[PDB]
């Protein structure tokens, strides 16, 4: 239902989170179409310890790597 | 198997996030739900009983 | 793959406000 990050609940934003196996992955709810799971499809509210069922990953942030290679 | 079961074969999928959006489709955010889940079966086997 | 696609540019907000300070 949800992934944790730095102590903060993510859901997403318009869909459902989603694993293979190994790796996880959010997509829509009519068509398999997995994406990474980024700032952008997802939403933080609260903290770690509300919701049952949370697991871990880690969210990939697409302004650190392009902001701090070409910064300097 | 929710909803999905009248157009096709059926689709699993947990209660708690069938009940989210559920949530979800009338303007109230899904995260509504997993902060208040205990509560809301609470009422529910109340209001049932 | 898809028919009737055509070519144009899409102008970044982050690039200009970046390379102008960040220089
Ligand atoms: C689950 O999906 C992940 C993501 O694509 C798969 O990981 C990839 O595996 C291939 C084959 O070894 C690698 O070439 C890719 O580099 C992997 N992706 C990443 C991001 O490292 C994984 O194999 C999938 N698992 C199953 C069982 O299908
Ligand atoms: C997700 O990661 C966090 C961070 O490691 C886990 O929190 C740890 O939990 C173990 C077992 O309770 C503790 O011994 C550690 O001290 C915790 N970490 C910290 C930094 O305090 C958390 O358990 C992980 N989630 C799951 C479901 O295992
Ligand atoms: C949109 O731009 C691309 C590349 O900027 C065009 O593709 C080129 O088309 C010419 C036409 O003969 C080729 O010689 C080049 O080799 C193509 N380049 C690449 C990278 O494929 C494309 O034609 C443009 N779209 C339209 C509708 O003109």
């Amino acid at each position: 239902p949800a992934i944790c990050h730095d102590g903060k609940a993510h859901f997403p934003r318009e869909g459902v989170f989603v694993s293979n196996g190994t790796h996880w992955f959010v997509t829509q709810r009519n068509f398999y179409e997995p994406q990474i799971i980024t700032t952008d499809n997802t939403f933080v509210s609260g903290n770690c310890d509300v919701v049952i069922g949370i697991v871990n990953n880690t969210v990939y942030d697409p302004l650190q790597p392009e902001l701090d290679s070409f910064k300097e | 198997s929710g909803w999905t079961f009248g157009a096709g074969p059926a689709l699993q999928i947990p209660f708690p996030m069938q009940m989210a959006y559920r949530f979800n489709g009338i303007g109230v955010t899904q995260n509504v739900l997993y902060e208040n889940q205990k509560l809301i079966a609470n009422q529910f086997n109340s209001a049932i009983g």
